[PDB]
């Protein structure tokens, strides 16, 4: 039950690849998966066999021109945060800003991962990207980071 | 050559004109244009919609090559006179294959308590007198929304050789304009009688006409 | 072409009111934005007419509420090189930007012509209400650069705004500025003055008065 790339929050279009140790929605599948560009449809939970029975494992496809993927959304004092802004088909995106509580953190004149190698408290907060795809001015949804000791 | 596009199409929906809201004989319109389709991916659907109830009655305009490559696709909407001056809103909604989601755009009548214009002409400055032309110039105050029509007349017929000035905002909220009126001095000196035709809504009748003669 | 993310420049003309007083310093304003933190070093190269010129006066940069660094330069103007025609042009260098970026502006072209002034008292249907219009009608003018104002007893007044430029179907401008007075004060007899700063006007100044009679 592993994800190439990780991102278990993706976009319409993107490239998805699951690897095992399948029921889609608690059901068979066609193959014994690679996602060639999703949709709304391939979202949900999904498990695996050949083994044993895997966990859930879950997939959300999202539908924008951005979305703000991380690993997971809780972390512990002095882990990595690494934030990804990704765009409609990796459409070139420049002056791109991360937001934290509403307020312009990091800026990067093309896109760029913004990456936090330790994390503190102060880092607790809705975030979003936000960036030019040509001249026109787009922004992700916000997601929720929470911090705990 | 041709530009990359890569935000792809992007919407502008536009008011009916203000003349056209307030007179029950005139049309007034509801515009949606659609600029930077691409030639690949030209196709643009419409759906309109009146406080979130879809409407059906659109006319759909042919595409217009630009000079840069790209067509801009319009959708006109007729409206109901009483449902804009009552601030229903109006959303367009425009699908294309070039983008991840459809656009949607809104525009109503601007909320806030309608005042009346004021509405004053004056005659030409003493020392305009000395030009073969002079300005008549009407002066409306006080008024909100900024939607508002102003035409000349003079005996039954319309005079047409004016410019007015764009609505500006006043210090109590409420907005001004001027008109300036250009006529042969000839014509004033004959003791011809001027009017000016104001429209908004909340005037009478949506008409009022303050007239300027000599003295 | 298109250009990508980088530093964006914009390049701000004088105060028209500040290229015809000779008592004020006219100022030519070259602002870059979105600036990173990771190379935030901005040069900048000021050329008049072709000839460099420094002497150009550069704040520091400014850390902006959306993590970016925004950097002034500001380049002082002489009254009669601006009124010549003559173009400034502002150079911004910077390491995320793969080739300088040069804005330039200059005086609107075109044959300068005279504003005439005229003054308007307030309509008598408006004598009822507890204030009142004073009208200054300024047309004839171009190019459109303009300052009106309005004076009384040698003060400004306070309460009144001006309609933008706007174009006559001659291809000069016109607009008329309001000032709202209490009608108290009009019908007492106190004297209004329009002023109107342009750059064909003789000592670039004119002013007509206004009162009641
Ligand atoms: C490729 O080319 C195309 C076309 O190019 C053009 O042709 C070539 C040869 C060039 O010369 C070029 O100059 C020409 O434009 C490019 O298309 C243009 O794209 C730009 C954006 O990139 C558009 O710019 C917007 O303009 C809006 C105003 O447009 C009107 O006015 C202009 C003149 O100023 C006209 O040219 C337009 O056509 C629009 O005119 C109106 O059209 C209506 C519909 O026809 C008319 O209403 C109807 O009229 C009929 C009768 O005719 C009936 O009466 C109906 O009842 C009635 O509905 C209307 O009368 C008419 N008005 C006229 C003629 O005056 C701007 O509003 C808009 O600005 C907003 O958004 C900007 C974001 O880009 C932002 O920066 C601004 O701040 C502003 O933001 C808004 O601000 C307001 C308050 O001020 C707020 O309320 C808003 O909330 C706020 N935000 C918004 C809305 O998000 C744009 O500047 C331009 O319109 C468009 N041109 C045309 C012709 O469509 C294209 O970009 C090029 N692409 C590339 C990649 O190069
Ligand atoms: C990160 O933040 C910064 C700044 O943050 C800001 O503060 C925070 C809290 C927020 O509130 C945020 O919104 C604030 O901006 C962002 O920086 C902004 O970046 C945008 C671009 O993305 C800039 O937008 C341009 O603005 C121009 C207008 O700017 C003036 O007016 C605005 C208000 O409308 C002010 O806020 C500005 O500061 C500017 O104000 C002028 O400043 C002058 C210099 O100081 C003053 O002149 C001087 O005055 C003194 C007296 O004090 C002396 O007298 C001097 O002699 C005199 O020089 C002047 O008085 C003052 N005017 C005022 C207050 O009115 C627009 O012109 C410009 O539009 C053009 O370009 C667009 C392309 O982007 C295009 O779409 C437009 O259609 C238009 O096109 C051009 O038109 C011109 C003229 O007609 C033509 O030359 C060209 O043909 C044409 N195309 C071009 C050039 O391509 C933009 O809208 C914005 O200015 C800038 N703000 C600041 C403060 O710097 C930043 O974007 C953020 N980054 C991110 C990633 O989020
Ligand atoms: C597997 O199960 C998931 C989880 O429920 C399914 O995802 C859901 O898919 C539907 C339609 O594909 C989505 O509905 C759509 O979105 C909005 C909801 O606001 C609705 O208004 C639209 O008309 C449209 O129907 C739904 O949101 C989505 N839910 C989530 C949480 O992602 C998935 O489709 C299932 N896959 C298969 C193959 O059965
Ligand atoms: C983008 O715009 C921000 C806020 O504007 C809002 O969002 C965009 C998508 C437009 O639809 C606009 O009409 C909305 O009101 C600005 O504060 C910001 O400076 C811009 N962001 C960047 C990265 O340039
Ligand atoms: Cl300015």
């Amino acid at each position: 039950v592993f994800l190439e790339p990780q991102w278990y929050r993706v976009l319409e279009k993107d490239s998805v690849t699951l690897k095992c140790q399948w029921f889609h929605n608690e059901s068979l599948i066609s193959s014994q998966y690679f996602i060639d560009a999703a949709t709304v449809d391939d979202s949900g939970e999904y498990r695996c066999q050949t083994s044993t029975l895997s966990d859930p494992v879950q997939l959300e496809v999202h539908i924008g021109w951005l979305l703000l993927q991380a690993p997971r959304w809780v972390f512990k004092e002095e882990d990595p945060i690494h934030l990804r802004c990704h765009s409609w088909k990796n459409t070139a995106l420049h002056k791109v800003t991360y937001l934290q509580n509403g307020k312009g953190r990091k800026y990067f004149h093309h896109n760029s991962d913004f990456y936090i190698p330790k994390a503190t408290l102060k880092d607790s907060g809705s975030y979003f990207c936000r960036g030019l795809v040509g001249s026109k001015n787009v922004s992700s949804e916000t997601v929720q980071i929470t911090i705990t000791q | 050559p041709a530009p990359e596009l890569l935000g792809g199409p992007s919407v502008f929906l536009f008011p009916p004109k203000p003349k056209d809201t307030l007179m029950i004989s005139r049309t007034p319109e509801v515009t949606c244009v659609v600029v930077d389709v691409s030639h690949e991916d030209p196709e643009v659907k419409f759906n309109w919609y009146v406080d979130g109830v879809e409407v059906h009655n659109a006319k759909t305009k042919p595409r217009e090559e630009q000079y840069n490559s790209t067509y801009r696709v319009v959708s006109v909407l007729t409206v109901l006179h009483q449902d804009w001056l009552n601030g229903k809103e109006y959303k367009c909604k425009v699908s294309n294959k070039a983008l991840p989601a459809p656009i949607e755009k809104t525009i109503s009548k601007a909320k806030g308590q309608p005042r009346e214009p004021q509405v004053y002409t004056l005659p030409p400055s003493r020392d305009e007198l000395t030009k073969n032309q002079v300005s008549l110039t009407c002066l409306v105050k006080g008024f909100y929304p900024s939607d508002i029509a102003v035409e000349w007349e003079s005996n039954g017929q319309p005079e047409n050789n004016y410019k007015t000035t764009p609505p500006v905002l006043d210090s109590d909220g409420s907005f001004f304009l001027y008109s300036k009126l250009t006529v042969d001095k000839s014509r004033w000196q004959q003791g011809n009688v001027f009017s000016c035709s104001v429209m908004h809504e909340a005037l009478h009748n949506h008409y009022t006409q303050k007239s300027l003669s000599l003295s």
